[PDB]
RNA sequence: UUUUUUUUUUUUUUUU
RNA sequence: GAAGACGGUCGAACUUGACUAUCUAGAGGAAGUAAAAGUCGUAACAAGGUUUCCGUAGGUGAACCUGCGGAAGGAUCAUUA
RNA sequence: CGUGCCUACCAUGGUGACCACGGGUGACGGGGAAUCAGGGUUCGAUUCCGGAGAGGGAGCCUGAGAAACGGCUACCACAUCCAAGGAAGGCAGCAGGCGCGCAAAUUACCCACUCCCGACCCGGGGAGGUAGUGACGAAAAAUAACAAUACAGGACUCUUUCGAGGCCCUGUAAUUGGAAUGAGUCCACUUUAAAUCCUUUAACGAGGAUCCAUUGGAGGGCAAGUCUGGUGCCAGCAGCCGCGGUAAUUCCAGCUCCAAUAGCGUAUAUUAAAGUUGCUGCAGUUAAAAAGCUCGUAGUUGGAUCUUGGGAGCGGCCCCUUGCCUCUCGCCCGAAGCGUUUACUUUGAAAAAAUUAGAGUGUUCAAAGCAGGCCCGAGCCGCCUGGAUACCGCAGCUAGGAAUAAUGGAAUAGGACCGCGGUUCUAUUUUGUUGGUUUUCGGAACUGAGGCCAUGAUUAAGAGGGACGGCCGGGGGCAUUCGUAUUGCGCCGCUAGAGGUGAAAUUCUUGGACCGGCGCAAGACGGACCAGAGCGAAAGCAUUUGCCAAGAAUGUUUUCAUUAAUCAAGAACGAAAGUCGGAGGUUCGAAGACGAUCAGAUACCGUCGUAGUUCCGACCAUAAACGAUGCCGACCGGCGAUGCGGCGGCGUUAUUCCCAUGACCCGCCGGGCAGCUUCCGGGAAACCAAAGUCUUUGGGUUCCGGGGGGAGUAUGGUUGCAAAGCUGAAAC
RNA sequence: CGGAUCCGUAACUUCGGGAUAAGGAUUGGCUCUAAGGGCUGGCAGCCGACUUAGAACUGGUGCGGACCAGGGGAAUCCGACUGUUUAAUUAAAACAAAGCAUCGCGAAGGCCCGCGGCGGGUGUUGACGCGAUGUGAUUUCUGCCCAGUGCUCUGAAUGU
């Protein structure tokens, strides 16, 4: 039934984006999602959002820039072990100028280019751009 | 509909195995018929005995009448109709020769023209057709 | 969406944000806890007390106003049911299918909706086996049932 | 209300 | 300390029987394919001249016909007070 | 030696849908090879590692080491010599032969290199190495050019030039040189065990008879002939499309061209092309494809939630949470408790070469090889440097990282931690030394009594289950009642037609049909009200009434607290027809019968009429079982409806007179069947608010399709009383 | 061949059988060994049944030692089978038989006996009964003819 909330979130996010609507509802919460838009956040591709704090599970809301062309989840979270990301990034990055993967490390939930410097590795979550 | 699961290579190969299957190519590659069906025994090339010469018909839109050779083969012992390429050759063959024989564009299809004769003449006694053709040696 | 039928809707209750009780009601957590022995020694679904309490005492979601949910209020000093209801209503109901289908040996309807109360059944008893809240070798086939009315 | 059949192949494509 | 012998164990082989695998003869029967050029009709495509089709039974030279229940891939997206 | 390795006794076990057991392999296993986005797919007989066997198969002596076979014993199958009394045989070692084939080299030379064995510096080695065959394949590479002079087929800088040509391309069967140099012909060195081959060098060695490049092709794909002569659907070409029947851009020849070049055509296995096997990365409304529907285990997936902002210091460390303890051991560390436990990562070892990547290096280049490079006029009785590094799936080891994803704990307290009692048990030091008696003590355990912890249970998923209560529905079963009509019968009156058709006839008819009137009986059926309305998982369900259980939706500050979704095996329902019993038999009506129509009808039309249609029991499990759209979940426009609940609305109306539910009207909420519109976005389109959220391709999961035919056929197994159903192929 | 023990048993089928199918081995005498129980006492002591399994020795390969005692397979036709029959020539494929059909009859009746009576029988019975025939398990089937010949229903319908 409900499994893998962030792809209800991101599926939200990416029909919001291609209707061009202002800021989307998401129903559940993660610090998984919370995370994941904080990335968004800092690479500049989303606004400001607010957590409204049901105390059974949240609702996000975000404000929208305009620049999301495509955001997604990789289904059964695979793992990625380093010089293996050629192969998805040559995959699933649209170009080498733009584009970003969200791994998950052992230090918090990273980005693309933070993981290759900090030289962990670790599990995919989803990628945007 | 697929499945995407990290458990679920068993399911995943299982089901690929399985409808490998129906693909004609894979199946008369690693099903037995096609080999201990056809002659040639999967080789390119076989010897045989002229048995009879025979002349064939053709198809609808183009008709002619084309000419073959009838073969015992040496190697498995099934007769055969192949067929003599060019303009002579016919004069060329007598009966009761040894003759090598080949397939023409793909062993199970035979060429358009042709009704069901499946083989072309390389050699008859040890000389090809091409040097019996154009002026070289003899029989 | 439900289990065994195709209607998916919504008939639901919905707990407010705000936690314990406001301002009237100056009843404390003794009196509450003395009524709730009164009507279980009664002997009323846990599912009835929660009614009986909310339309007649006023009183709200008792996880608030005590702290504690009703059947540890129940079990902490033992006025056990000791089957429990959820699987009790599934038996009570499969035994009158049972007894229907023997008065009316025809009725195919009935027939499968037995074979949905008894699949039912057993998802319950798989449930309580795991949670170690029933003997693990508990088993239901007819007389469990007549007897466990 | 009727009322069926009628060889066989003949038919290729442009520069600005 | 030789030849030989009772008994044991290993077990070559030979016969017989069973099981299984691969081909393989067969009077006749029944089928498909070739295949276009033959005889008998004209079932289908247009309301194909009885609308078509799907199941399940029965019969008839032949395609086919009918019974009962469905579908529209129907030739009806509509029939009022 | 350890062991069911074998014996005896005893127990009744072990494996499996996570594929056991059994068949097949044209299967020896790896290191590897081919194939180029990435991911893979197909081989690995074969030079290195390891295993097995010497015709099959069995046994055995010697020896550290064998079930050895260039050792032995017997049998079987071959086969040699026989004076017929007996002997020896084992090339899947090296050459060589027969057979088999589509398919494969000389009965060569040498221990000189490599190493190996023996008593041993010396013997021996078909192990090896060298030569000969060798178009398996690869590397490098002339094949007659080359600059010329001249004629220009004439382009180009540009001047009225009708050319200056200090540039040019090319045909010159035109001349001239370099007569460049090579292949072959041979002296001599070297090479080598002996020669050979390569390199070096001497003497010859080119003017189109030269010292001669072929293989395919010229309609499209596909670069290149609408050139010529023959040929007349004949011959033949063509991998497919196709050409050829008197003008052939396609056959056969010649000429001219085109492509690759000392290698081209062909056949076949196989890879990419093939996103036409799809995990990345395919389809499933109509083309092939969503099972009839539902439950259901194994499998697969599974909501949220439990460690944070900071501080010091520039320009990685501690905390306000950031490793706990013990200080027994040598304020702190060494050391030690030392893990709930893995999955995941980053280390680090570890491993075998050869291959691949790749560093260096002028093998004349390159494929290669692992070498080489300097000064020194021989004189330095010499120096420098290399023979790298990477990659090595998976599994196992080691230490950091705790996000992601499972698991741990304390709920009947049989918790956590500190400090006591009392029982009970032993260890070694010390009473100068030996022994005994009694301890302190050290450790385990047992027991009881407390105090202490903020003393212990994440909240209730627009997940789910269940209770609840007001209605709801052709939902299901059992029973009951009603209604015409049909058919037949009984009477009653009238009277020659009545049915039936495209038109008639079969048939009933003065023995009174049809028609009217009354009444009775039987069985089937529930019209009109009935709709793009409801309900049911579907197949389906329509007269009233009662009984019996069951269910959706709605309302809920109700309960439980992850019980969830999809599901191979397995299972319950499943229309019509069909089959087996029992009851009756109105209408219809397969089969069958006739009458007509037609050329023929056995067909449509009409008359009669069998089984079945009905009910009660059992079976069969199929359909265009259709929305030709698996199921769950979320998001993405609007509009008016309609059905069912719930809520709001001094609007209207019926009671008697508030009061409620009644009946409309207005509006909102939930989810159901639907519809109009649209450039939401899609698709091949028709069309769809899903068939969308897809090259920007991944929410979870089951069933499936891989050109058409053969064919849902054969053949096996299984169910069925039978009809048949389920599973299901190939030749061609 | 034949008893017994231990192995192993096909095709077909109404799934019950076939089946002691087919085919093998073993079987003696004498020594043991192991197992299989009862009654007593506050786990131990006394007292007994005839059976099974295994081992060694050994006899001139001999072992159900006499007696006792199934030849087997492959097929075809017919009849389902068990049953019964021509005593004194037949044992069957005939006969019956269950099953399947068919017909008469609601008691003043059917079908019969009887020389006779409302005398008997079915009947101390009543359509799931009695009476009269055809066919002969199950499985699958039951076609076409009312002309002949019967049988039956009908009306003084109208000829005799
Ligand atoms: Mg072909
Ligand atoms: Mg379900
Ligand atoms: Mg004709
Ligand atoms: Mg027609
Ligand atoms: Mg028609
Ligand atoms: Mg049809
Ligand atoms: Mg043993
Ligand atoms: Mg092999
Ligand atoms: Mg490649
Ligand atoms: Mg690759
Ligand atoms: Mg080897
Ligand atoms: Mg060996
Ligand atoms: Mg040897
Ligand atoms: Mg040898
Ligand atoms: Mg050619
Ligand atoms: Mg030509
Ligand atoms: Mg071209
Ligand atoms: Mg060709
Ligand atoms: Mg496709
Ligand atoms: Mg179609
Ligand atoms: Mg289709
Ligand atoms: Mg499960
Ligand atoms: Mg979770
Ligand atoms: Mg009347
Ligand atoms: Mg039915
Ligand atoms: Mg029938
Ligand atoms: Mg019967
Ligand atoms: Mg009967
Ligand atoms: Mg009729
Ligand atoms: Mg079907
Ligand atoms: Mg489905
Ligand atoms: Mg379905
Ligand atoms: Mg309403
Ligand atoms: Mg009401
Ligand atoms: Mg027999
Ligand atoms: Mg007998
Ligand atoms: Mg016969
Ligand atoms: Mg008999
Ligand atoms: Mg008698
Ligand atoms: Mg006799
Ligand atoms: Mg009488
Ligand atoms: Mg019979
Ligand atoms: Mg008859
Ligand atoms: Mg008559």
């Amino acid at each position: 039934v409900r499994m893998n909330v962030l792809a209800d979130a991101l599926k939200s996010i990416n029909n919001a984006e291609k209707r061009g609507k202002r800021q989307v509802l998401i129903r559940p919460c993660s610090k998984v999602i919370v995370r994941f838009l904080t990335v968004m956040m800092k690479h500049g591709y989303i606004g400001e959002f607010e957590i409204i704090d049901d105390h059974r599970a949240g609702k996000i809301v975000v404000n929208l820039t305009g620049r999301l062309n495509k955001c997604g989840v990789i289904s059964p979270r695979f793992d990625v072990q380093l010089k293996d990301l050629e192969k998805w990034q040559n995959n699933l990055l649209p170009s080498r100028q733009f584009g970003f993967i969200v791994l998950t490390t052992s230090a918090g939930i990273m980005d693309h280019e933070e993981a290759r410097r900090k030289h962990t590795g670790g599990k995919i979550l989803g990628f945007f751009f | 509909g697929k499945c995407r699961g990290l458990r679920t290579a068993r399911k995943l190969r299982s089901h690929r195995r399985d409808q490998k299957w129906h693909d004609k190519q894979y199946k008369k590659a690693h099903l037995g018929t096609a080999l201990k069906a056809n002659p040639f025994g999967g080789a390119s090339h076989a010897k045989g005995i002229v048995l009879e010469k025979v002349g064939v018909e053709a198809k609808q839109p183009n008709s002619a009448i084309r000419k073959c050779v009838r073969v015992q083969l040496i190697k498995n012992g099934k007769k055969i109709t192949a067929f003599v390429p060019n303009d002579g050759c016919l004069n060329f063959i007598e009966e009761n020769d040894e003759v090598l024989v080949a397939g023409f564009g793909r062993k199970g299809h035979a060429v358009g023209d042709i009704p069901g004769v499946r083989f072309k003449v390389v050699k008859v006694a040890n000389v090809s057709l091409l040097a019996l053709y154009k002026g070289k040696k003899e029989r | 969406g439900r289990m065994h039928a195709p209607g998916k809707g919504l008939s639901q209750s919905a707990l407010p944000y705000r936690r314990s009780v406001p301002t009237w009601l100056k009843l404390t957590s003794d009196d509450v806890k003395e009524q709730i022995y009164k009507l279980a020694k009664k002997g009323l679904t846990p599912s009835q007390i929660g009614v009986i309490l909310r339309d007649s005492h006023g009183v709200a979601q008792v996880r608030f106003v005590t702290g504690n949910k009703i059947l540890r209020i129940l079990k902490s000093k033992g006025l056990a049911p000791d089957l429990p209801e959820d699987l009790y209503h599934l038996i009570k109901k499969a035994v009158a299918v049972r007894k229907h289908l023997e008065r009316n040996r025809k009725d195919k309807d009935a027939k499968f909706r037995l074979i949905l109360i008894e699949s039912r059944i057993h998802r319950l008893a798989r449930y309580y086996k795991t949670k170690r809240v029933l003997p693990p070798n508990w088993k239901y086939e007819s007389s469990t049932a007549s007897a466990l009315v």
